[PDB]
């Protein structure tokens, strides 16, 4: 039943009583249900520390990653070049996937094709797909560009990108000079981010390897910024911002800033923005490279050093109160440009918003995940703050990288009952949260299943989850946010106390019970 | 506006493909004129047109089998497959995630290259065993096979056939790798085909289940935004006894006791029939599509299912028309002289593209234009009649062809999915998400028309979509 | 008892057994307490429509008031101009209040002195306190300006203050060329947003009225941007974001964003930055005055009118899309600088978010309260979004406004289910939120006691805050934010949309029982 | 900290001034050695005090926390909105029905009334209350500065409505005007509970008595500061008839006369009325301190000692249940605070109360001062600072920065509108008023928590990063 008054949506339609019953009788009809107190004591067992111990033994299931795969980055990186089509080699469920991930999280159309792989090309190779593909491309969408990556079937059966470009382009498909770069992104290897710095090496090398004798370092005074696998706009933004107050002539190479955010005027663009070819051509004649999220760019760095010659400064993400000075102070020693007053001032507001926080932020404990360089950047924030980082997750993190990590918080009092887990996932995380109960976490939206277990072991169990990571689709706009430099130490922090202090509130809201804490000045 | 242009448009866009996908693209695009008779259907994508069309394993864990709530489903592969589709369809069910339910959870053994070389199969047993300690109170295994599993020479036949008859479990092989068919359709077949061979045949010999000759069973309602309770709810108060729902909020005990129904009713023809078909040769059960889109077809559909059985169930019937009719007809009463005239194109899957026309035309609403991702012949057969003359027709439609089609019509509303919604809002038109229906719904039965209705009004009369040019060009 | 390892602040170390114990047992054996079941009836009853009606026939006893009093905004006004000492006129203790309330919602140091009037000033005025005081402050804190305004109990007395001032220049307590701007600023007499009116229209007196003589309009070919009682600092940046981005010549009249944001950088610093005196004796050469807020600077507007001789346009608050567009439109009409395309994109943005989430937006019924300007901006940003401002309260409203208000409410189908209270506090409030429940209320942090009223009754009777105004002392850095321009409608967008997702997410978060409705996608 | 160096520096800061404030600023300025300081005297106009006024002193402290009363703030809007929940005297009760501390009850004075007079607007308001608040035990009337100044009589309407409705409405005549401080608003509030309340049960004999009944006076509950010491006092058999007025009601508040002892925390605020009970009443009051486990400790005892050995060995029953966990928390504290150097400023009575509890972290108090302290208050903070430590009563911010810039002290306790400019210089700071929303702080459970905070403060890491690594 429907009062055309209030319309009810399925929630809270269906705990109408007739709703109700009809449900019940469905269960005890034909569910075979087991008992709700079987159910009970078994969901008591899963958050136990027997269970955990059992979860942590797991070889070969995997439960609730908390990583995609490689093609996805590719696909990312690509449109950050302008008016190029990401073209995705191997079956067309895959674009299906990446564009509707990146569409609910960006809410922003995602322009990418497939040649549609079929069961014939697994036999014969999908030379004619790559044939016709980059043909029906290039004159559709009319790119100025098409950057080639492979799914897992194209890679399983061994299809080798460079030649069924190169006969493509022998054969009349696609012009000779038609700019087309490519990088194997298999999906068994790495995650996504792998997958970010494959493509971006490969388009990297179509530019500059054939190329370099006419480079000299340091010839157009710039530096180059690669971003990596970057899924919130403000970070972009806040790059090129402090950049320009520093007076800094600087190469953002992949800069989807303006494609993930088109205006909404009466008309589609497909393409908007990025880094244009040119700039791509004249970044071997670079002061130097830097790389803002280095621990999935390794590849590049390689590249950068070894072709480019340019000797990449050992930088961590500019995340942070010492690393975004860090950041700074090196980009003023290469590019001899001194940091200027705006930043020192934004620095010590920074501070100032430290100082009035800290009462509230210390101590606090916090579980978090995500992508190796975003977690040890708020990792690092977190200690400046007096917070304590007890449960550290990175699914796609490597050894190397936890010890980096494990250094971080032996060099700091409030890393002490902090761990680092690799090669985990976020049903791993359910058990530590709730045998080590933290008071928050920082993760992308699947965290939020998580807290809806912990509820249901009772309200003083609940553990809060704070958006900060990708994908984001609970939430709308979030994306716009910035987490790199100062402007996104500010948003994180206030992020930070404000979630402590609505938790507060709600749990001093109860009137005659606990509302004596319910303070109007905090 | 009609006939000649319509077919000038269609030609005014091929113009532009290189002549192999222009000849192919042709035979998929055409007017309407109430047996291929104008169109095909159910071929190969052209490669680097930007299809729309999803992969198998997306019609088979994704559609068929994921809303099975009380089973897990692996996917079987790299971990691509299994997260990006982790809880991206709004089938909804009861239950207690991770003790008894897992419809919304992601499992995958997360192919590494170790396992694309030594085969995958022996990880295979041993995540079986894994999720057996971990989840001791599921009551199914299915293992979705990813694009690698066929190609590297797997066979997860006889690891389901050891490992299910060990652990004395149902574990369901089911190949529906991404590179099999056209698109999401065949995953459905080979779904079918898995719970055919696998699980509905279990309880053939058993006779405890009392029957009545009111039993019943929904096929192809997977349950979007509670869309399955909305029809339960009317098929119960006939006098209906719903024995499953496939596989909306169901069950592997409601699966296996279908075969003792009377009738099965098909809502989604493309993606269940090839079950039905099966249901009525082996049990003699015979099968009956309807449709549940708007009070018009629901009040018919409604009628002819009581037809099926005695003038009782005929009777109650007519007491449920009658007892949603004031309601209903508010609906109409308060939204029809909000969006009569408005003109609708649509593009979903395999069967919304034709089921909501009478929804639509109940508001007083006219669809200019539909079409289907990976419909098959059959499907448009059904389509020529619930649409009116000169409308646009399309299979497969590339990213191009619909854009430039809704430039040239104008619709003033477009229904389609995620990855069309944005390009539309920013060229103006209203869009509403005709899968997940815009996490909203249901819009089933007589009370999901309420919601429906609503929904249309919000988004095709939001202020918002006056202000899309600033006041000084 | 407590554990030294795990350390209870007052909330929960209260709820052990032995506190529990003894609060219990001083109120049964002390506190002669009305019984439980009494309390219970008469909370009931006060959430009744009769005592709504009781309610709002009261006309003598004010509860919670949703307005403070002049001297509040004249302080503001002043520290808005360059190393300027507030100083009012009266007793003490007023600058106690006055620092202590702008302190805790903006987390600086507020700078402000008295002349501590006492017993003995209210029978002889306070003339000799006013030579002391003027004297006392010029030597200790170097100010440019001091800027004098009043409290009530120099107001009663009637102190003459152009005579009081001239008479310290006159005895040499301070040079006679010492700019000493002054404004009556009686506290029973408007609000806060009265004495920035009256405080800005007194300093724009002292600096202007005497060298009309050879003052052209628009010789300087600058515009003069008056932002009227503003709390957040994001607006005076917007404002002056967007002037610039236009290349449009201005003047922000009373600036305190700097001063309001110092750095904590080691050193304290007094004064920063602000509106010069050279700018404000220069004023009146701008081709023209805009003011942001006009329902509360009704005073500058008849000064800058009548001495001034600028054709003040007739502009609302840039607050929402409408009245954004209009703002630009009109700034560029008399400056003759075209809208560039970075404003065009920023709106079209804004556009696309407004798109992106109408949804959720659609019909959600809001309750709000705060000053005249930002009310009704806030309302028609509301109707644009598609949502409807059920109770629209302005405590410190006036009648012509009201009549306004009303008027835009009837321009959209979305505010017919709206009423406008004008000199109602927030106790009115708390019945309307009751008997028409809302689904949220849009206030400062005076609304969570409303909130905590509403959930005492019943968790589907709970309307929770959006803490969007002034003051806001319970979260922390909320004053950074901003609300005009298309960029406060973004903040103030995803703010409401995600507002509404938490709390869908909070009622569907019950496993086995709404989660059904949990979904990972919105 | 050579003496020398003090007393220069008390110089060489009032060199800014000019002379007729620097003479009087110079006898507010002392270094002492445990009659050489004035206090309690008129503030220099324009000095920018931190003082509050004698409507803060009444209102906002002592009748405020009064929960089942109704205090109106009679007058203009700008008193009550400004005091609204600005302290934290915690209560238990059901806001807006039984209790109404937080909530904000004002006359919202306009011109008319101002002219006018109005006595005709509180007579109807008092109705208006009583129509809408039924469960109200009482009224009280802080005037604000106008009140007194045209003229307006507030008792006669207290006077004739308080008979009218046979209910206890109380004229309060703190205009924020009178006094120098908010010292006088204790003494006016004082001496309004004096002739309007306290004597009501002169003639009931029905409450059953006890030798070991007791009262507290002066702890107004900051944070549940007098919660945490009820505890104490109750499980060493006392009973606590009365807490004035931290979570205090009417009815405690008349029962006081019957009571044995009168404990009072705060000297300066509460000393008034304590006199009078023991003049009128015979009732003997004594000074106790509740800050840090040393000070506990020996309170305890002394207050044991007013009654037989059965308490007294309640007492060391106590001081034995609490010693393992005050040690704890000093050992786990202590070396993070020892040897650090604390400024305070504060108001009346915690600039020397807290001292203990800073010598029990191993901490020195190198300056301390009050707002509105009076010479009495000035002679019991010699005893318990040290030698060479600056003293200073109602400091301009002036002077305060200056202290601080030369004695470069490691943590300063005072109020919110000194916080944000010494934590901007890189000092910590802890809120000595609000305890910074955490505490309670009075009590052993106090102390833990008041350990904690001066040590997440003193030693957070922000401190180190107010240096940018570029101006090096
Ligand atoms: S199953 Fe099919 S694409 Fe019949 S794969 Fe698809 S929940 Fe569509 S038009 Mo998404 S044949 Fe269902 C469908 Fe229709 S996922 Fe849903 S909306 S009625
Ligand atoms: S068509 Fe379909 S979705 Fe595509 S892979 Fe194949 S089953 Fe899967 Fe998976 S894992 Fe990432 S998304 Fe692919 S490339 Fe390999
Ligand atoms: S010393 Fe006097 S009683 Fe004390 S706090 Fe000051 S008025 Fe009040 Fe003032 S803040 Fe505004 S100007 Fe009047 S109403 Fe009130
Ligand atoms: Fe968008
Ligand atoms: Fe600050």
């Amino acid at each position: 039943s429907q009062q055309v008054d209030k319309i009810k949506a399925s929630y809270p339609l269906f705990l109408d009583q007739d709703y109700k019953d009809m449900l019940a009788k469905k269960r005890d009809g034909f569910e075979e249900k087991y008992p709700q107190d079987k159910i009970d004591e078994v969901f008591q067992w899963t958050t136990t520390k027997e269970y955990q111990e059992l979860n942590f033994q797991r070889e070969a299931l995997t439960v609730n990653p908390a990583k995609a795969c490689q093609p996805l980055g590719a696909v990312l990186c690509a449109l950050g070049f302008e008016k190029t089509m990401p073209y995705v080699h191997g079956s067309q469920g895959c674009v299906a996937y990446f564009r509707s991930y990146f569409n609910r999280h960006f809410r922003e159309p995602v322009s990418c094709v497939s040649d549609s792989m079929t069961e014939d090309a697994a036999v014969f190779g999908g030379q004619q797909n790559m044939k016709d593909g980059l043909q029906n491309c290039k004159a559709t969408y009319k790119p100025d560009m098409i950057a080639v990556s492979t799914t897992c079937m194209a890679e399983v059966i061994g299809d080798d990108l460079n030649a069924f470009i190169n006969n493509s382009k022998k054969e009349g498909f696609i012009p000779d000079e038609f700019p087309v770069p490519f990088a194997h992104t298999p999906a068994f290897v790495g995650s996504h981010v792998t997958g970010w710095d494959n493509m971006f090496e490969g388009i990297a090398r179509y530019f500059t390897l054939k190329s370099m004798d006419d480079k000299v370092v340091g010839s157009n005074k710039k530096i180059n910024i690669v971003p990596g696998f970057e899924t919130y706009l403000g970070n972009f933004r806040v790059i090129k911002r402090m950049l320009s107050e520093m007076g800094v002539g600087y190469s953002l190479l992949s800069d989807p800033e303006e494609v993930l955010d088109t205006p909404a005027d009466g008309q589609f663009r497909m393409y908007a923005g990025g880094t244009t070819q040119e700039e791509m051509k004249d970044a071997p004649n670079a002061l130097n490279t830097v790389l803002l999220q280095p621990w999935h760019l390794e590849k590049t760095k390689k590249f950068v050093e070894g072709t480019w010659k340019h000797e990449v400064p050992k930088l961590n993400i500019p995340m942070g109160l010492d690393w975004t000075d860090e950041f700074l102070m090196k980009v003023s020693e290469i590019s001899g440009q001194p940091i200027p007053a705006s930043l020192t001032k934004e620095r010590g507001r920074l501070v100032d918003m430290m100082t009035d926080s800290h009462t509230w932020l210390h101590g606090k404990r916090f579980a978090l995940w995500g992508d190796p360089d975003f977690v040890m950047g708020l990792v690092k924030f977190l200690l400046e703050l007096g917070c304590e980082p007890v449960h550290i997750l990175c699914h796609n993190g490597n050894k190397r990288w936890k010890k980096a990590v494990d250094a971080i918080l032996a060099a700091s009092p409030y890393g002490k009952n902090a761990t680092v887990y690799i090669g985990k996932d976020l049903w791993h995380l359910r058990s530590l949260v709730f045998t080590d109960k933290p008071d928050f976490m920082i993760g992308n939206s699947y965290g939020k299943f998580i807290q809806r277990d912990t509820l249901h072991k009772g309200k003083e169990f609940e553990v809060p989850l704070i958006r900060i990571g990708f994908p984001i689709f609970d939430r709308h706009h979030l994306h716009r946010s910035t987490t790199l430099g100062y402007e996104g130490a500010m948003q994180i922090l206030t992020t930070l106390v404000n979630s402590i202090l609505e938790r507060l509130d709600e749990e001093t809201r109860g009137m005659q019970a606990t509302d004596y804490n319910h303070d109007l000045v905090r | 506006m009609s006939r000649e242009e319509v077919e000038s448009l269609i030609q005014e866009v091929l113009e532009v493909y290189p002549e192999k996908a222009r000849k192919d693209r042709n035979k998929h695009l055409a007017v309407n004129d109430p047996s291929k008779k104008c169109i095909i259907s159910n071929k190969k994508s052209q490669p680097g047109l930007m299809t729309i069309r999803g992969c198998a394993y997306a019609g088979s864990k994704g559609v068929v089998w994921g809303p099975i709530k009380d089973m897990i489903h692996i996917s079987h592969g790299p971990v691509g497959c299994g997260q990006y589709s982790r809880a991206g369809r709004r089938n909804y069910y009861i239950g207690t995630t991770g003790v008894n339910a897992f419809v919304t959870m992601n499992f995958t053994s997360d192919f590494q290259e170790k396992d694309i070389v030594f085969g995958g199969d022996k990880k295979l047993a041993k995540l079986i065993d894994e999720v057996e300690t971990l989840f001791p109170l599921n009551k199914g295994i299915s293992v979705q096979s990813e694009c690698p599993i066929g190609l590297i020479g797997d066979d997860i036949e006889s690891v389901s056939k050891v490992k299910g008859a060990e652990l004395s479990k149902t574990i369901v092989p089911v190949r529906c790798e991404g590179f099999r068919g056209v698109s999401q359709s065949l995953g459905h077949h080979i779904a079918n085909d898995a719970v055919r061979d696998w699980v509905l045949g279990k309880r053939d010999e058993d006779t405890t289940f009392a029957s009545t000759p009111y039993d019943v069973a929904i096929i192809g309602d997977y349950n979007i935004g509670g869309d399955a309770w909305s029809s339960r709810i009317l098929l119960e108060e006939m006098g209906l006894r719903c024995v499953a729902q496939w596989s909306g909020d169901g069950s592997i005990s409601e699966i296996e006791l279908t075969p003792k129904v009377k009738l099965n009713l098909v809502h989604c023809y493309r993606s269940m029939n090839y079950i039905s078909r099966h249901m009525e040769e082996k049990y003699g059960i015979p099968w009956m599509e309807y449709n549940f889109f708007g009070p018009t077809k629901t009040i018919e559909s409604l009628r002819a299912i009581a037809a099926k059985f005695d003038e009782s169930i005929q009777k109650k019937c007519e007491e449920v028309i009658a007892k949603y009719k004031p309601e209903w007809e508010a609906v109409v009463a308060k939204y029809r002289p909000r969006l009569e005239g408005k003109r609708v194109m649509l593009y979903i899957g395999g069967l919304r593209p034709r089921h909501v026309i009478g929804a639509y035309e109940d508001l007083g609403m006219e669809v200019v234009g539909t079409g289907y991702e990976f419909a098959h012949n059959d499907d448009y057969d059904r389509t020529m009649k619930e649409m009116g003359d000169s409308t646009l027709l399309y299979d497969d439609v590339t990213g191009y062809e619909f854009e430039e089609f809704v430039k040239r019509i104008k619709p003033d509303l477009i229904g389609s999915g995620i990855k069309e919604k944005f390009i539309f809002q920013k060229m103006g038109i209203p869009f509403r998400e005709m899968h997940s229906w815009d996490y909203s719904g249901p819009y089933h039965g007589f009370d999901g028309f309420a919601i429906f209705a609503r929904d249309m009004d919000m988004t095709l009369n939001n202020p918002c979509w006056k202000k899309l040019q600033a006041p000084w060009e």
